[PDB]
């Protein structure tokens, strides 16, 4: 329900009240048992109801395939962190928090607006999008149906 | 100058101040509207009340803001509420008189000015809550808002205090005034002397009536974390009772601040003072949200006209009406509406248009005693996801006046009616109103119905039939009233419903409990493609303005004329069918039985919707058509 924003119902006993949270929402889940079966279409290998899912904006799966050249350079990482504190060498600046946090701060004060053009291209690509979405019809591949909670969400 | 000690209000000088205002003000309202009714307000105005006799003159402020004079005078009354306010009551009251002395003999003739006048000033400011305001505001005018818990009975409150003797008797009695009662220790007849008792005899004295209404604000505008507080205000005198529970109200009056003895026995006082609102003007109805209906009223119009009052039902003025019929003539009128309803939303118009009827529905019947189907209709309605089926939910809320709004699961059946909680301000036992309840006329507006606990849902069979609720348990044992209309969210087990399957299978639901339905939605995707790019066109608007304008342009609305005209429509008409329908409504029931009897009530009852709109007393045989062709709407969506 917190997915309408602004809302949670509480009828119960001594409480008739409607509050108000304005909540954002991160999800970590495991798909079923054990991990991600491929012989299984992704809907059922994620337990989830389509009711839920089409409020999620961004669904990122994470899947495990073991590499032999990526997974060096993670026991490397994760070597080297332990063995030192400060991950980044050679070259990058980690922000710190604070500031970031200040930028972001400074960050939501804006309220942009969309031009004509970046409009026209999203209908054209929702179009595009809704379409390729469900000539996918039956199975396999999906999620669908690319219902407009992407367009919105995008 | 003179002066009053704290108030650097001087006495009298703000009565010239308010004078010269109250007799010459007309419009300078409309400087700060910007322009784009010509003589004075008040003058007219204050006949009226003379006549009419109601007292009460509740000004506005700001009428005040802005005039000159009167500028500081605005000010003065938002700081000094009590003092400034006893003022103004003397100074209408001069005005009274001095206006009477004029027109020489008046209303025969001399009694009604000694009458007493009185302010309700309200519209004052544009305040934070409640919760936000500090302690350097104790006493001060003051908005508020939101629906009504509940309200206790009323509480006596002394007046003029009484006494008798031992000896003689005698039967001499002191006035409170101030907020004590201080009596003589002795004596009256004989006096003498003579150290007798003073008995006080409780049954002589005078009283008024001080009530108490618990209220749920809501300021909106919500700093966080805050959750939904609660407020108790004590109204007094005449608008006792004045405020029905579950009402949303935009009550004005003076911030307060009192002690509350912490032993009860001990004269000790518990510091750490304790805060609550005495509610100077109540402002019931509202022009942006739809009008109560009168049969539920009846008794506060049947009563409330004797003590009088003032506001409560929405008043119209001649020429708008003249608007009104006007707009009746238009043949789009009920094509019309229905895109007006939902500016926001796109296409989907029969189900804005079922709902357009939910807002009409129906005729009360009292019979000769029993009867009462009320105009009560009931709509569920299910499809895909995202399909705004909630948004619409929203809306309906927002206009309705005293619908209630809740979600599935976070609601059991004991929620819905009867809690009896402890009071735990007096340490008692109180019952409150449930959901239903409070739903009372209007508008129960639900989520996710197809999720709700099983034992809920064993509520509804109770509300739908009877159109009340009958409740047994525990302390009271009374079946109480609630008539109200439901509009039911269901998501279907899919939740993409599919082609094929049954459907009255795949809405899930009891078949029974989904049969009593009165017009049940199914919406659907046919993936027009060839729409994606219209929806789009439309909502991926706004975009520009990012201030909203515009939504729906280029497109004739109404916007607060549809309320006042949905308000209008509703109390001024009470659609009969007579003969021509019987025939043809009739072969549609078979017609549909060639389904339950359940649908033919619905038929009658919805459309007398239509016809309740149009301005007709009488049904037309053609309008039952559609009437007809709304039900069938689902079906010709029940294809797959
Ligand atoms: N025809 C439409 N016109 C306008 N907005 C729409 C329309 N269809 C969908 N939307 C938008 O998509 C969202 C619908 O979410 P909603 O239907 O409440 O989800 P659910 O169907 O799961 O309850 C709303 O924000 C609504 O504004």
């Amino acid at each position: 329900e917190v997915m309408e924003q602004q809302t949670i119902s509480i009828s119960k006993a001594g409480i008739n009240t409607t509050l108000n949270a304005r909540t954002s929402i991160l999800a970590a889940a495991n798909p079923l048992y054990g991990r991600y079966n491929p012989r299984l279409s992704p809907l059922d290998n994620i337990n989830l109801p389509a009711a839920l899912l089409s409020r999620f904006d961004i669904l990122f799966l994470m899947l495990d395939i073991p590499s032999r050249d990526d997974d060096e350079k993670l026991a490397e990482h994760v070597t080297y962190v332990h063995m030192h504190n400060k991950q980044p060498d050679l070259d990058f600046t980690p922000v710190e928090p604070s500031k970031m946090r200040e930028y972001i701060a400074y960050a939501k004060t804006k309220r942009p607006v969309m031009s004509e053009a970046v409009n026209d291209y999203v209908v054209q690509a929702y179009i595009r999008l809704r379409q390729d979405s469900k000539r996918e019809m039956d199975s396999k591949f999906s999620f669908g149906q690319a219902t407009p909670r992407t367009l919105l969400g995008i | 100058l003179r002066i009053i000690w704290g108030t650097n209000v001087s006495i009298q000088e703000c009565t010239t101040n308010f004078r010269n205002f109250l007799m010459s003000f007309k419009y300078k309202f409309r400087k700060i509207l910007d322009e784009r009714d010509e003589e004075l307000y008040y003058i007219k105005q204050l006949n009226e009340m003379r006549e009419l006799g109601t007292s009460n003159l509740n000004l506005d402020a700001r009428n005040l803001l802005a005039y000159k004079q009167t500028e500081d005078l605005y000010h003065q009354l938002l700081n000094y509420p009590q003092e400034v306010i006893s003022i103004m009551d003397q100074t209408i009251k001069d005005c009274m008189v001095s206006l009477i002395v004029d027109n020489n003999l008046d209303y025969d003739l001399d009694e009604i000015e000694t009458k007493f006048y009185k302010v309700r000033p309200y519209n004052v400011g544009s305040c934070k809550g409640m919760r936000e305001l500090n302690p350097n505001d104790i006493d001060k005018l003051i908005n508020l808002k939101g629906l009504v818990l509940r309200s206790t009975p009323v509480i006596p409150d002394m007046k003029v205090a009484f006494f008798k003797c031992n000896v003689c008797d005698h039967t001499m009695a002191v006035e409170i005034d101030r907020g004590v009662i201080q009596e003589p220790a002795r004596c009256e007849r004989i006096d003498c002397n003579e150290p007798n008792s003073m008995s006080l005899i409780h049954n002589r004295c005078s009283f008024a009536d001080k009530q108490v209404i618990k209220l749920q604000e809501t300021p909106d505008f919500v700093p966080d974390g805050q959750t939904p507080h609660s407020i108790s205000l004590c109204v007094y005198d005449e608008l006792v009772d004045s405020c029905r529970a579950g009402d949303r109200i935009e009550v004005t009056g003076t911030f307060r601040s009192i002690p509350i003895r912490a032993n009860s026995r001990q004269r000790v006082l518990k510091s750490l003072y304790k805060t609550y609102v005495d509610v100077v003007h109540v402002k019931v109805s509202d022009k942006r949200l739809d009008v109560d209906t009168s049969t539920i009223e009846q008794e506060l119009m049947q009563n409330k006209v004797d003590h009088n009052e003032v506001e409560e039902v929405r008043q119209i003025t001649d020429q708008d009406l003249a608007k009104i019929r006007e707009v009746a003539a238009r043949e789009d009128l009920y094509s019309l509406l229905a895109r007006s309803i939902a500016p926001s939303i796109y296409e989907l118009e029969d189900v804005k248009k079922g709902i357009l009827l939910q807002l009409f529905g129906g005729t009360n019947k009292t019979f000769t005693k029993g009867g009462r189907y009320r105009g009560d209709i009931n709509i569920l309605l299910c499809g895909d996801p995202s399909t705004s089926k909630s948004q619409i939910l929203q809306y309906v809320h927002k206009i309705t006046p005293r619908g209630v709004y809740t979600s599935g699961k976070g609601s059991s059946a004991v929620g819905l009616t009867a809690y009896i909680t402890r009071d735990v301000d007096t340490k008692q036992l109180v019952l409150e109103s449930g959901a239903l309840v409070l739903s009372d006329g209007g508008v129960c507006c639900i989520d996710e119905f197809d999720k709700m606990s099983d034992s809920t849902r064993s509520v509804l069979h109770e509300v739908m039939e009877q159109q009340t609720i009958s409740i047994a348990k525990a302390g009271i044992i009374t079946t109480l009233n609630a008539r109200s209309s439901i509009l039911a969210s269901a998501n279907p087990i899919g939740s993409r419903y599919n082609p094929n399957l049954p459907v009255t299978e795949n809405i899930d639901l009891p078949p029974p409990l989904l049969s009593r339905f009165d017009l049940v939605y199914l919406v659907l995707d046919k993936v027009d493609e060839k729409n994606d790019r219209e929806l789009a066109k439309h909502l991926t608007n706004l975009y520009l303005e990012d201030k909203p304008e515009h939504i729906s342009q280029d497109d004739v609305l109404p916007v607060e004329f549809l309320t006042m005209y949905i308000s209008y429509a509703k109390e001024h008409i009470h659609p009969i069918i007579t003969e021509a329908a019987k025939t043809e409504l009739v072969r549609a029931y078979v017609g549909m039985r060639k389904a339950t009897t359940r649908q033919l009530e619905s038929m009658i009852r919805l459309a007398e919707a239509h016809a309740k709109m149009k301005l007709k007393n009488v049904v037309e045989l053609e309008d039952v058509q559609e009437a007809v062709r709304l039900i069938r709407s689902a079906i010709k969506d029940y294809a797959t």
